[PDB]
C-alpha cells in the first residue's frame, strides 16, 4: 500500500493466530472514526493484519516498533 | 492418502477467520 487510499474499511476481525512481531516493520491505525480502535501491523511484503492495540499483549507488539 | 492443504499464504486461514469470533453472542 503506497498511500492510505487503499486502506479504508476497519478491521473488524482477528487473525486466526498471532503474527510474528519480529517480521513487523510498522504499525498504522485504520481510520479512528470506525466503531472500534484497531491498529495493522505491516509485514515484510505488507500484508494485512488486524490487531486490537486495546490488548496488554498487543500493546508490546506495537512498543517493539516505537522505542529502540 | 488424506490431504487437507489448501495452500496458505496468509491471505486464506489467517485472514479468513470470522465464524469463530464472538460476535454478540451470549453463551
Amino acid at each position: 500500500s503506497p498511500y492510505s487510499s487503499d486502506t479504508t474499511s476497519c478491521c473488524f476481525a482477528y487473525i486466526a493466530r498471532p503474527l510474528p512481531r519480529a517480521h513487523i516493520k510498522e504499525y498504522f491505525y485504520t481510520s479512528g472514526k470506525c466503531s472500534n480502535p484497531a491498529v495493522v501491523f505491516v509485514t515484510r511484503k505488507n500484508r494485512q493484519v488486524c490487531a486490537n492495540p486495546e490488548k496488554k499483549w498487543v500493546r508490546e507488539y506495537i512498543n517493539s516498533l516505537s522505542m529502540s | 492418502m488424506d490431504y487437507q492443504v489448501s495452500s496458505p499464504i496468509y491471505d486464506i486461514n489467517y485472514y479468513t477467520s470470522e465464524p469463530a469470533q464472538k460476535i454478540n453472542v451470549k453463551q
